[PDB]
Formats: C-alpha cells, sequence, structure tokens
C-alpha cells in the first residue's frame, strides 16, 4: 500500500559557475503524502527552501518540487535528502550538474 | 472554478 | 491545441494530530492557478498564476467557501471509509479526488472526469457517459448506491458540461499569452564515455511547455525502447519542463544513433545526433 519516492536533483538552468540559478529537488511517485525533504550545501541543511503545493499524478502518487536559489561554484557540493515511511533511513542524492 | 456538488460517501 | 481544467483534492487523516488536512489545487493544462490548504494560518483559496489575480472578491470568497465546505465533506468521507473497510480510528488514511473537463482544439467538450481514490487505490469513477459509475470494490458499491439514489451523476454532469467548460474558456482567454503559447524544447545531445568501448548518449529537452513530449532514441532507425533510460518529465520552476533520454552505445557507433523529439511547440519532429567538436 506504500510507494517510495523517485528523486531528481537538478538546476533550473544549465549550471554556470558564479551565475545565480535555482537548485531543484523533485520528489514524485510516492504514497502516502508525508515526506521530509532537505536541500544540502556541503552536507549542511539550507534554511531558505520553498516547495510547491501538494498534487498528484493519474496513478494517485504524489509529487512535490523543493527549490532554493543558489550560485554554483566549482567546489561547492549540493544534494537533496529525503525521508519517507518507505525508507529505513534518509536517502541522499547528490547534485550532478549533468543529470 | 471548482465544482460545488456535495458528494458524501 | 487541446486544453483541460483539473482540480485535485487530497484529504489526509492524522489521528491524535487534529482533523484531517485538506489541500486542493486547480490547474489549466500544466499551469497551476489556485490552491487551498486547511492548515494555512487563514485558509483561503489563493491565486497561483498571474491571469487569475484579476478575479474579484466574489470569486475568491465563493471559492474559499466552497473549499471549506469540501474540507468538511472529505473529513466526513474519511470517517465513512473507516466504517466501509472495518478499519480502526487509529490509522492515517488518504482520500484523493481529481475532476474536470477536456476541450478539443475547436473549444468543444471532449470529455469530463471525476474520479476518487482511498489510500492510493481507485475507489469510484464517473464513467465517460457522465451518467453511470464504476465502483472498485464492495465499499465503493455502497457509495454508488447512495449516489444513484440521489442522482449525483446528473449534478456532476451539469457542472462538467456547463460551468467547468465556461470557466475554462474564460481562463484560456484571460491567460492566453501563456496558456495558449507552446514553448518548444531546446535540445542537444551530450556524450560521456563509460569505458573504452561504450559511451552514454543523452538527449536533452529543456525549457518546454506544455509538459507532454516524446523523446526517443533510434539505432539504425529502429526505436531502442527497451534500452533507453527515460527520466520522468520534471518542472524547472519557471513554468517549463525538462526531460532527457539516454542510451549506452558501443564506442565508434555513436553516429548510428538518432534522437527524435516531438512536442506541440515544434512545427515538425526534430532529429538530432551527437555532434563532436
Amino acid at each position: 500500500i506504500q510507494r517510495t519516492p523517485k528523486i531528481q536533483v537538478y538546476s533550473r538552468h544549465p549550471a554556470e559557475n558564479g551565475k545565480s540559478n535555482f537548485l531543484n529537488c523533485y520528489v514524485s511517485g510516492f504514497h502516502p503524502s508525508d515526506i521530509e525533504v532537505d536541500l544540502l550545501k556541503n552536507g549542511e541543511r539550507i534554511e531558505k527552501v520553498e516547495h510547491s503545493d501538494l498534487s498528484f499524478s493519474k496513478d494517485w502518487s504524489f509529487y512535490l518540487l523543493y527549490y532554493t536559489e543558489f550560485t554554483p561554484t566549482e567546489k561547492d557540493e549540493y544534494a537533496c535528502r529525503v525521508n519517507h515511511v518507505t525508507l529505513s533511513q534518509p536517502k541522499i542524492v547528490k547534485w550532478d550538474r549533468d543529470m | 472554478k471548482a465544482g460545488q456538488v456535495v458528494t458524501i460517501w | 491545441g487541446s486544453h483541460s481544467m483539473r482540480y485535485f483534492y487530497t484529504a489526509m487523516s492524522r489521528p491524535g494530530r487534529g482533523e484531517p488536512r485538506f489541500i486542493a489545487v486547480g490547474y489549466v493544462d500544466d499551469t497551476q492557478f489556485v490552491r487551498f490548504d486547511s492548515d494555512a494560518a487563514s485558509p483561503r483559496t489563493e491565486p497561483r498564476a498571474p491571469w487569475i489575480e484579476q478575479e474579484g472578491p466574489e470569486y475568491w470568497d465563493g471559492e474559499t467557501r466552497n473549499m471549506k465546505a469540501s474540507a468538511q465533506t472529505y473529513r466526513e468521507n474519511l470517517r465513512i471509509a473507516l466504517r466501509y473497510y472495518n478499519q480502526s480510528e487509529a490509522g492515517s488514511h488518504i482520500i484523493q479526488r481529481m475532476y474536470g473537463c477536456d476541450l478539443g482544439p475547436d473549444g468543444r467538450l471532449l470529455r469530463g472526469h471525476d474520479q476518487s481514490a482511498y489510500d492510493g487505490k481507485d475507489y469510484i469513477a464517473l464513467n465517460e457517459d457522465l451518467s453511470s459509475w464504476t465502483a472498485a470494490d464492495t465499499a465503493a458499491q455502497i457509495t454508488q448506491r447512495k449516489w444513484e439514489a440521489a442522482r449525483v451523476a446528473e449534478q456532476l454532469r451539469a457542472y462538467l458540461e456547463g460551468l467547468c467548460v465556461e470557466w475554462l474558456r474564460r481562463y484560456l482567454e484571460n491567460g492566453k499569452e501563456t496558456l495558449q503559447r507552446a514553448d518548444p524544447p531546446k535540445t542537444h545531445v551530450t556524450h560521456h564515455p563509460v569505458s573504452d568501448h561504450e559511451a552514454t548518449l543523452r538527449c536533452w529537452a529543456l525549457g518546454f511547455y506544455p509538459a507532454e513530449i516524446t523523446l526517443t532514441w533510434q539505432r539504425d532507425g529502429e526505436d531502442q525502447t527497451q534500452d533507453t533510460e527515460l527520466v520522468e518529465t520534471r518542472p524547472a520552476g519557471d513554468r517549463t519542463f525538462q526531460k532527457w533520454a539516454a542510451v549506452v552505445v558501443p564506442s565508434g557507433e555513436e553516429q548510428r544513433y538518432t534522437c527524435h523529439v516531438q512536442h506541440e511547440g515544434l512545427p515538425k519532429p526534430l532529429t538530432l545526433r551527437w555532434e563532436p567538436s
């Protein structure tokens, strides 16, 4: 009766070091709706993160976009950390600026 | 504009 | 093109943590335009697109009253569902509903929809005739009998063929600069070796609206359905969407692969290949 989230971590525009952008974590395919999503910068939780209003796909699974404004650099790492009832521990998905 | 029909199960 | 309006309701019980949360969102095509959340400090139907903001206070007050009434109905429906499934009052459960209308390219009604789920499984659906019901199980057959006795299908039909279509047409006119504009995908192919004898080709589509798109890889002109990794279409956060499709190919065979893109914003489907240097 439960469905685990799919997670994609990506930017609004192709990343260019030093240029402002948005870091997105799209969580989808999950059920039930409660979910915990953090965006991380070098391992630490980003405080200013917004998210879309809860909606769902035709198969009843939920989706949400979490996002924050950011300026990528060569060395900073970013990630999305997700917890859900279906997960025994939080799942961390690192941002790959080519995915 | 949303529907207003009351649909009690 | 064709257009739709859809409302999505989610009602989530949480015993010991107050009354069930009720969230409703409304969309025209892939553009959200309203929201309501019973957990907001002051629950109100709120605008989420620029072209709905012009609606006057009677619109916002009436939509808010309707959503508050709907939250009450769906709290009752969660209590009823516990009875219908012999479930305890201790567990958390979810009712979902989606409804609305589809128009063809000529503005005419193609079809209506009104379907509900309990705990993520189909519960009951209004059939395409807007007159009869499909119940998923013996619980939903109880609901079906109640709704048949009360002629609920006729009331939903009147909404779906009447106000749903009329208000969708109004929104399409008021939001025409965005709702009636397709933004074609910006496309390119990237190449990344995986080893000395294979490489990934990734075909990208960025910046497109609406979300519907087809991205396919062919090898020697044959679709590579079973060998393609195709990610779910994902929102950029600026109204547009993104998608990619990838294949792992033998090194030296890259030119045998073509990516094909279909999107309403394109006058003709595109064919792309990896362009080294």
